[PDB]
RNA sequence: GGGAGACUGGAAUUCCUGGUGUAGCGGUGGAAUGCGCAGAUAUCAGGAGGAACACCGGUGGCGAAGGCGGGUCUCUGGGCAGUAACUGACGCUGAGGAGCGAAAGCGUGGGGAGCGAACAGGAUUAGAUACCCUGGUAGUCCACGCCGUAAACGGUGGGUACUAGGUGUGGGUUUCCUUCCUUGGGAUCCGUGCCGUAGCUAACGCAUUAAGUACCCCGCCUGGGGAGUACGGCCGCAAGG
């Protein structure tokens, strides 16, 4: 998963206050980081199945997010899709 | 539960796979 | 030739027991069989025939002067301390015991099992 | 006749096999030394 | 029953490098010995046997002498 | 640049005199790389456990290293390559 | 021992070459086919290759399941504990659907030591299309794809709360005997076994890891054969599902 460091500056950029870490915005923020850094990595290893069940998990985990974040709030849905640049 | 189930169910399907291997030509030149 | 200290391989077998004695560079200057004293078929299993080929080993060692012999065992046991004992017996001083049996570190399969 | 055949291929499954598995009425009995293993 | 010497205030650290902290734990044959005999934890024993193994590997133990 | 430990086996024919600079030239890929320290350490002239390519002693060096994964497996590919190198093998000294 | 990739180690089997060396070896309940006398088996040295990783190693660990242990390095997934900083119900289940899914099997290209369906002899037998023996091809192995089944079983869907205890064992935090060496002992959270109450069950048994007490969602059953078969359809190169 990302370093301690990569997180810090995940969070520092995305994060609703200079604290926090649960909010879905940070959440979402470090979940597709890691997800591409994951499609990276399953695009050598075409084979590692075990991975890629943690990348389905982890997919399945920001869609819930973006689901209540745009429940709540569709501006904030809006901004973060865009900021992240994502299609759903 | 008792093996006899499971030995009438065998013996049907050991008889349909058998019944299936004699006529393969058949059924591909009929289908 | 005369080699007065030489070494003593025994492989014992589940239906036979092979002596050669070997001079200790590795080269066989005697061997006897336990079907070379007369034995055939499942009858040369058995720990006499062991001991009788261990015995027509020690003696045509012997007389090629060797003395003194230090033995390998190998083999699942059927007349391996019949076969040591005999060798003792036939006037050869038997110095050190040694089993060395190749043992895999889980290689090559082994035959289907029996029944 | 079936049953008391007697030959070899009728007494062939109930001659005692193997060294240490299974055991049976005339099973060889395992040799014991004077001195307790430990 | 016994004693795991390295769960212990003084427990040396297990290396490949130190050939005689492993001596004593394989058997005259070489091979190495269980952990009941042995004593030693579950984490421990796996850090001997990792240890051995790569001692082994580069002909610091013998494979079975 | 994390932490390595090396032992390599050099066959006992050559002195044991020119281990160390023969040594401290391989290590200059490890060096210039990346900002890298070592600290070599030989005990040599050791008879093997087994015979290692028709030989029975070894020269025994110890290098811990700290460098970057693909500079360390550079020098482990460059010491294999040379004959003078029996045997190799490359720790990782951290939680590894 | 969660997964993927790369590199690499030793024992053993087989084969090849060269010494020593002779007349048997091999196999079985007992033998014979078979190998050897053109120098076998045995023993020693050297070489080639493939596959599986003894001891550690267990009712022990990890994984959703299938499953996963020679060593090292690189990349990567999940779990647990403590603090409780953060968000503030974002939860559960899930028709259809998608993905993964032992072994065997299938396609293309390599590899092939051992084992070994088929196939050959030998033996046993009244007969042996078998059991046993000697050989032995696909296959087993690798790369990339198909297949999509298993006694794929704990024959026990998932989530949650509650209901006597006793005793093993794995992971982590902590108070007190304190030598603080010691499974010292306790408490606690998460696993994994055994024994046992209440309760449940036709019985066997289950029993805080429920088959007990309840709530939410899904799958399935409706006498035995005919039959998981025919017909039609979908998928598959085919086998077939």
């Amino acid at each position: 998963a990302l370093t301690a460091e990569q997180k810090k500056e995940i969070l520092g950029q995305y994060g609703l206050h200079d604290t926090d870490t649960g909010s879905p915005e940070a959440q979402v923020a470090l979940l597709t980081k890691r997800i591409q850094d994951l499609t990276e990595h399953l695009k050598v290893h075409k084979h590692d199945h075990h991975s890629r069940r943690g990348l389905l998990l982890l997919v399945g985990r920001r869609r819930r997010l973006l689901k209540y974040v745009a429940q709540v709030d569709v501006a904030r849905y809006r901004s973060l899709i865009e900021r992240l640049g994502l299609r759903r | 539960g008792s093996v006899i189930k499971k030995r009438r169910k065998r013996m049907s399907k050991k008889k349909h796979r058998k019944l299936l291997r004699r006529t393969r030509v058949q059924r591909r030149k009929l289908g | 030739k005369n080699v007065p200290h030489g070494a003593a391989h025994i492989k014992s077998t589940f239906n036979n027991t092979i002596v050669s004695i070997t001079d200790p560079q590795g080269n066989v200057i005697a061997w006897a069989s336990s079907g070379h004293v007369g034995f055939k078929g499942s009858r040369k299993s058995t720990p006499f025939a062991a001991q009788l080929a261990a015995e027509n080993a020690a003696r045509k060692a012997q007389e090629h002067g060797v003395k003194k012999v230090d033995v390998f065992v190998k083999g699942p046991g059927s007349g391996r301390e019949t076969a040591i004992r005999s060798l003792q017996a036939a006037g050869l001083e038997v110095g050190t015991i040694s089993d060395v049996t190749p043992q895999p570190h889980n290689g090559c399969r082994p035959p289907k099992r029996r029944r | 006749l079936e049953r008391i055949a007697e030959h070899w291929e009728a007494r062939r499954g109930g001659v005692p096999a193997e060294a240490g598995r299974e055991w049976r009425h005339e099973s060889e009995p395992a040799r014991r030394p004077g001195y307790f293993p430990r | 029953t016994r004693k795991c010497v390295f769960c212990s205030k003084k427990g040396q650290t297990i290396d490949y490098k130190d050939t005689a902290l492993l001596r004593t734990y394989i058997s005259e044959r070489g091979k190495i010995r269980a952990r009941r005999v042995t004593g030693n934890c579950v984490q421990h024993q796996r850090d001997i046997a990792v240890a051995v193994k790569n001692a082994r590997e580069v002909a610091l133990l013998p494979f079975g002498s | 640049m994390r932490p390595y430990e090396i032992m390599v086996i050099l066959d006992p024919t050559l002195d044991e005199r020119t281990v160390a600079p023969s040594l401290e030239t391989f290590l200059n890929v490890i060096r210039k790389d990346g900002g890298t320290v070592d600290k070599v350490d030989i005990w040599g002239r050791r008879r093997l456990a087994y015979e290692i390519a028709k030989h029975a002693e070894g020269i025994y060096a110890v290098i811990d290293v700290k460098a970057e994964p693909a500079t360390v497996s550079e020098l482990d590919r460059q010491l294999n390559l040379n004959e003078s190198v029996l045997r190799t093998k490359v720790l990782r000294t951290d939680k590894h």
